[PDB]
């Protein structure tokens, strides 16, 4: 519905997830890091979306009950 | 004694003392102690807040029956827990819907009388013949073909 | 038979649904933090040049911003689901409010005190 | 803050707080300024008693409604008795309380007009919004459609609701009301030598006709029972005295609701106005207005009214719908039990007049979007 | 995956999974907005019912078809409707699943293609197909020749087909059906009193159709018998009593279909327009399309049709021919029965229209090679 609203509601919260950093201004420690930390960063994230899947889940069960409910009336 | 027990503990030793006092507001008094068992209805009468007939007929059932004359102190306060507010909301619509979709193995939209048996035998407790059978009576109000949403959802009211 | 103890039964098997929710909330725990840790790879740092580590570092920012793309589709899709569930819920609250509409009140406020003052 | 759910009614005003389950001061509307001349000086005697002090100083006193059908005729005594319900009965300033009045269907505009623009510049309250008396009393019924007759003190009307959509085109408003059978049941007493003339007096006779009058079930067979035996003649003792007996005046002072051509109105009777406001409704939604019938007000409150009318729709309804009457025991103040309701509101909170809107668009604001 | 067997049709719409017996949800093709005012706030009035929950609520309702003729003449009320079907009534999103649409035949090619367009665009499926509604039919019936009569509500079209060669010159598309006749027993019905004129009642004459109304073998006959006796006459309870009787009016609704000049309709019956569309076919196939005459379509349920057409073509036919009308009990869903079939073929597996081609050649893509 008005993909080109959503895509670029979708190129704003990128931008707002846009992360730019040195790349070639840090030493080997720093380096290593800015390595770990965003191993860490992106294990929140993997952490994050596996709860996303979970609740998901658990909304369409929900949701699947609701309409069952909703359709017993009649 | 586990559910009697926590229904001691819900009149607890200070509410223990406190309708010990009124017991012996209420009691004959100036005797040997022998107990009574009018006073189980003097009680009722001197509270205002008067036990609803069910719990007198739970007496009635459980004492007097033999014409004792007297109540025991177990019965006593058995009638007296009886008579307190000792309510459990009935859990929360949050933790009902929950427990229900647990119940809701298959998924079905609603409780079947196989998944009733097996959620009670899971508990360990006797379900006999005695049991889901007056509970398509009892338990299943609809009796529709199956234990429908709200029919569980309302069955569970007030309940612990 | 008793409706005492038909109470107590009933109460037996919810306390019992309840522990076994409690102890399989705490296998999805459990499962989901290992599943997580499966998910993200060890990192190997030492002995590593300036190039290769830049290059890995890149690579992981990438694939972060890939899941940055990947979980806001997802949100999409979630942001979906409450939305519906929200309309699920409006239409079931409308289907009772054919005869539940005065439930939502306050009574009995301080009226009930005030007796003699005339 | 919290929001004043006053009612301004006909006959009795009715007010409290938003949020509570009975209004806080319910007083009669009336005001009555001293007719004689007063000899005792420094006594402290005022120039109008207004609410219930004037129904204990009746005797020197004549009261006088402001309101006489729904409609305001008076527009100084009704600004004196929303001064004393504001500070007297409540004792809360206006400056900081939403209120929220009610006003009978198929009113004159310019009342409506006015009772806003006083509210917003004699009291000066924040933002007020005036609701439909009968929507207020499906309200407290925790209904959502049915037909409601709100047979008030001052007006009748019979507002038939569908899903939440109203019907406009079926509203049947007729001007019978307490305040007429109040005057009939006066005139009927002289038939056994009792007069009442004085405007005081008509409260005795108010009196008399909430203690004493119920609605019969069959009005022949009980004018023919009441002729023969003598099992219906209650008493009542007069403020002074002087018992009086009651006969067959007792069910024939609200017969007149069933049948207004007692004094002189052509209409028909409460128990057809209603059949016909459902018959001007859509086919499809008169089974559930005939399941869901809603009384309310104070009048409807006469001993065996539920059954007479249930009987008379029943006669007049086809033969398979089934008829039903909600009658709750909270008739009187069903109204204002439904105004706390929707004054409680989340979603109705953005639907008040606020002041700003009012000083744009001046008075005429009241018939816009803002209803 | 499985396929999206829809079938838009006009009066109910049928839809469901591909490879089954039934359509899964049938519903009825309205979009009724609220026509009244509304007063109860939060009751969570939507803007506009589609589908079953307008037909329960029609009371307060004005529904309209968004299909008048087979053509689609408001698009933003389709729209309205298939997005109800796919989410709500089988609540399987579109973008996995291939949709097998249904078209009458002769039908204005801009329909076709903004129908194309939509599905491709809004609801982004995979691939779709648009089928005519007259060959699925003869699948359904396991035929592969046949000369189908498919009345359904809004168009009533007869396709002759055979060995699996349609012949598109014998197509003879009549504007006749269902809609018509529930017009024309609502206008009869006025003979008697009884006067249905709101768009919700005629839904109650469509019932009142549906439940009573019957085809008479012979015409004449039937009409002397109805003006001597009352063994006809049968009574029918109204949705709030008022039980009414309809005497000759129970067979000359229906009549309407093999004389179309009763609503001013020029052309020649549904048991003549069969006999001219065999008789456009070739010389050496008319026996077979005499043998095999198909029944379809909701409006081919009455009573008694099945008899009529056979005596009436046995009339038009040459005698030594075989007459023989299929009437399967099934004939309501006969097309999406068919439909079903067809979308569960192997051989038909490549034929559906895929999305890349759409975006290579736009939406005239189907009345291309892939039709
Ligand atoms: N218990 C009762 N029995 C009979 N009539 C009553 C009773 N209470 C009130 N009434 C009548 O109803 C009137 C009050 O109606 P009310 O509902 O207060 O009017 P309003 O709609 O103006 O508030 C009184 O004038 C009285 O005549
Ligand atoms: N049992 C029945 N008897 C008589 N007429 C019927 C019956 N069922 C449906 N109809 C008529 O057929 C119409 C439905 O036809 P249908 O085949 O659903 O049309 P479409 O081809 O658009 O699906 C209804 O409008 C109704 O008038
Ligand atoms: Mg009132
Ligand atoms: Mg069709």
């Amino acid at each position: 519905g008005k993909r080109q609203t959503e895509r670029e509601k979708k190129k704003k919260i990128l931008a707002e997830r846009r992360k730019a950093l040195a790349i070639d201004h840090l030493n080997e420690d720093q380096l290593r890091e800015k390595a770990k930390e965003l191993w860490q960063s992106i294990h929140n994230l993997e952490a994050e979306k596996f709860d996303l899947q979970e609740k998901f889940k658990q909304q369409k069960y929900e949701i699947n009950v609701l309409r069952n409910r909703i359709n017993d009336n009649q | 004694d586990d559910i009697y027990k926590a229904a001691v503990e819900q009149l607890t030793e200070e509410q223990k003392n406190e309708f010990k006092a009124a017991f012996d507001i209420f009691v004959l008094g100036a005797e040997d102690g022998c107990i009574s068992t009018k006073e189980l209805g003097k009680v009722m009468r001197m509270l205002g807040q008067n036990p609803t007939p069910e719990e007198l007929q739970e007496m009635i059932d459980e004492v007097d029956e033999d014409g004792s004359g007297t109540v025991d102190f177990d019965e006593f306060l058995v009638m007296m827990v009886r008579c307190m507010k000792d309510d459990s909301k009935g859990k929360s619509e949050e933790e009902l819907s929950d427990l229900f979709r647990m119940f809701d193995k298959n998924a079905d939209g609603y409780i079947d009388l196989d998944e009733l048996k097996m959620m009670l035998q899971a508990t360990g407790e006797t379900i006999t013949e005695d049991d889901i059978e007056e509970l398509m009576k009892d338990g299943d109000k609809n009796n529709d073909g199956r234990i429908d949403y709200d029919e569980f959802l309302e069955f569970m009211k007030g309940v612990e | 038979i008793s409706a005492s103890r038909k109470l107590q039964l009933k109460t037996l098997m919810l306390q019992i649904a309840k522990q076994e929710m409690e102890r399989e909330a705490e296998e999805r725990r459990g499962e989901k933090g290992r599943v997580l840790r499966t998910r993200c790879q060890p990192l190997e740092l030492d002995g590593l040049g300036f190039e290769e580590l830049q290059d890995l570092c890149r690579q992981l920012h990438a694939r972060v911003d890939k899941v940055d793309e990947e979980r806001y589709d997802v949100e999409a899709k979630v942001t979906k689901n409450i939305t519906e569930i929200a309309d699920l819920t409006q239409k079931i609250y409308d289907l009772r409010g054919k005869f539940k509409r005065p439930t939502l009140r306050r009574v009995r406020i301080s009226a009930d005190a005030m007796m003699q003052a005339l | 803050t919290t929001a004043l759910v006053c009612d301004n009614g006909s006959g009795l005003v009715k007010a409290g707080f938003a949020g509570d389950d009975a209004p806080r001061a319910v007083f009669p509307s009336i005001v009555g300024r001293p007719r004689h001349q007063g000899v005792m000086v420094g006594m402290g005697q005022k120039d109008s008693y207004v609410g219930d002090e004037a129904q204990s100083k009746r005797g020197i006193l004549t009261l006088k409604y402001p309101i006489e059908h729904g409609i305001i005729t008076n527009w100084d005594d009704m600004e004196k008795i929303w001064h004393h319900t504001f500070y007297n009965e409540l004792r809360v300033a206006p400056e900081e309380h939403p209120t929220l009045l009610t006003e009978a269907p198929l009113n004159p505009k310019a009342n409506r007009e006015k009772m806003t623009q006083i509210m917003f510049e004699t009291f000066n309250v924040p933002a007020m919004y005036v609701a439909i008396q009968a929507v207020l009393s499906l309200y407290a019924s925790g209904r959502t459609t049915g037909i409601v007759l709100d047979s008030g003190d001052g007006v009748t009307h019979n507002v038939p609701i569908y899903e939440g959509y109203a019907l406009p085109h079926a509203i049947m408003r007729l001007d019978l009301a307490g305040r007429d059978l109040t005057d009939y049941l006066m005139k009927i007493l002289t038939e056994r030598g009792y007069s009442f003339v004085t405007t005081a007096e008509r409260e005795i006779v108010r009196d008399i006709k909430e203690k004493l009058c119920y609605v019969a079930l069959d009005f022949e067979n009980e004018m023919a029972t009441a002729a023969s035996s003598s099992s219906l003649e209650k008493s009542y003792e007069l403020p002074d005295g002087q018992v009086i007996t009651i006969g067959n005046e007792r069910f024939r002072c609200p017969e007149t609701l069933f049948q207004p051509s007692f004094i002189g109105m052509e209409s028909a009777g409460i128990h057809e106005t209603t059949y016909n406001s459902i018959m001007k409704c859509d086919i499809d939604i008169r089974k559930d207005l005939y399941a869901n019938n809603v009384l309310s007000g104070g009048t409807t409150m006469y001993p065996g009214i539920a059954d007479r009318m249930q009987k008379e729709i029943t006669a007049l309804a086809p033969s398979t719908m089934k008829i039903k009457i909600i009658a709750p025991p909270e008739r009187k103040y069903s109204v204002w039990i439904g105004g706390s309701i929707l004054a409680s509101l989340s979603t109705f909170q953005q639907m008040w007049i606020s002041k700003q809107e009012y000083d744009e668009a001046g008075p005429s604001i009241v018939h816009r979007k803002c209803f």
